């Protein structure tokens, strides 16, 4: 690897200036590098290592929506103009794939099997969840064995979140809020989505009067996320 | 349009 | 070059669709493998090459920026913290180069010697103009040399404009603009800067009454952009 | 704080 030749710290101190610089895939390749050093990652590491994926995956996902939309209007009264709309959808869809292909590797080697705290594993199985159903996005031909690989993970962190953390922890939200967005968006299961949302939100909000004025406003900014998801909804 | 998933801290 | 089997109709048509997907650095890869095609551009194709490329530095500079302004907090009271931000400063500024050195080759090879209509030639100096700029505002160590570059491309293209065009047309009045900011934030000539976009909104104004309503609209909103600056600047 | 140079049409 590239990055084999720097220090972790190293590559955590320059993922935090590729962060302030906006530079998301620079953010992405040095925390892949720290990742391949081996050792366990702090919390503050795992969230740099979420926040540089994101943002690269984001784009990605962005420009595929405006392609493929165009593809779609290409095939309706539509003047035919050859393959290339087909051809550079497929090229952005295949480089999607592989920044998927390449997070869903750091968690199988070996982030997910040396994670035995209850918050480093429902945050790495949380975003086995979220690639896999990135991967669902663009999927048309294994799309059934796919969808699956995202449910089987975000219901592993669902088990493990209800049994090990309170109902306010943000992982704990955010990770029912993506599993929300999974059902409702990729299973073709709004009803299990809305139900999620709602029980989330209510077993949180019971669970507020427990909280540090800064523990109420990390857990009520997600908390508006499920509510903006059932106005959508409903 | 597309529903809202957790976002960046 | 990677586009060498690429149609030259196809890479403009995937430039176009990048520019819609907001993939910049794709959008610059397709233009580059059209300009390579060896053909002259056409007034839409020379505008898509400044997009893309203006795009990509553009984020490149910002990016450049944020780091340069750390590194010189670092070296006021300050914390070592080692040679990190200095070496991550330097990569993106290498990149940043070679991103100015690529548009600067193209000019070279071919598109200046070949560009016989003003508009063409005008366009393709003030590029090189630029490009020479985005170097100089990097540049510590060749920085007169780099300054007088973007100076004499300037020049040369202010001398064909002054000639060929009305004091309206687009391109005149965006050269103008972006030799006044060479002038105020390069060559340390603010009166220069001032002087210039006096004049060059000046001698629009009096032509205005010439134009078409669209026309119109053109001109004005790159004569607003010379009164921005002259109220920054004075 | 920087003045603007032309932008993209
Ligand atoms: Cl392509
Ligand atoms: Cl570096
Ligand atoms: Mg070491
Ligand atoms: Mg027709
Ligand atoms: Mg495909
Ligand atoms: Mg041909
Ligand atoms: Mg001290
Ligand atoms: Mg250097």
């Amino acid at each position: 690897g590239a990055m084999g030749s720097m220090e972790r710290a190293s590559l955590i101190q320059k993922a935090k200036l590729a962060e302030q610089a906006e530079r998301y895939e620079d953010m992405a390749a040095f925390m892949k590098g720290a990742v391949e050093k081996g050792e366990e990652l702090s919390c503050e590491e795992r969230n740099l290592l979420s926040v540089a994926y994101k943002n690269v995956v984001g784009g990605q996902r962005a420009a595929w929506r405006v392609l493929s939309s165009i593809e779609q209007k290409s095939n309706e009264g539509s003047e035919e103009k050859g393959p290339e709309v087909r051809e550079y959808r497929e090229k952005v869809e295949t480089e999607l794939q592989g920044v998927c292909d390449t997070v869903l590797g750091l968690l199988d080697s070996h982030l997910i099997k040396e994670a035995g705290d209850a918050e480093s594993r429902v945050f790495y199985l949380k975003m086995k969840g979220d690639y896999y159903r990135y991967l669902a996005e663009v999927a048309t031909g294994d799309k059934k064995r796919i969808i699956d690989s995202a449910r089987s993970a975000y219901q592993e962190a669902m088990d493990i979140s209800k049994k090990e953390m309170p109902p306010t922890n943000p992982i704990r939200l955010g990770l029912a809020l993506n599993f929300s967005v999974f059902h409702y968006e990729i299973a073709n299961s709004p009803e299990e989505a809305i139900s999620l949302a709602k029980t989330t939100f209510d077993e949180a909000m019971a669970d507020l009067h427990t909280l540090s004025e800064d523990s109420y406003k990390d857990s009520t900014l997600i908390m508006q996320l499920l509510r903006d998801n059932l106005t959508l909804w409903t | 349009i597309r529903s809202t998933s957790t976002p960046n801290v």
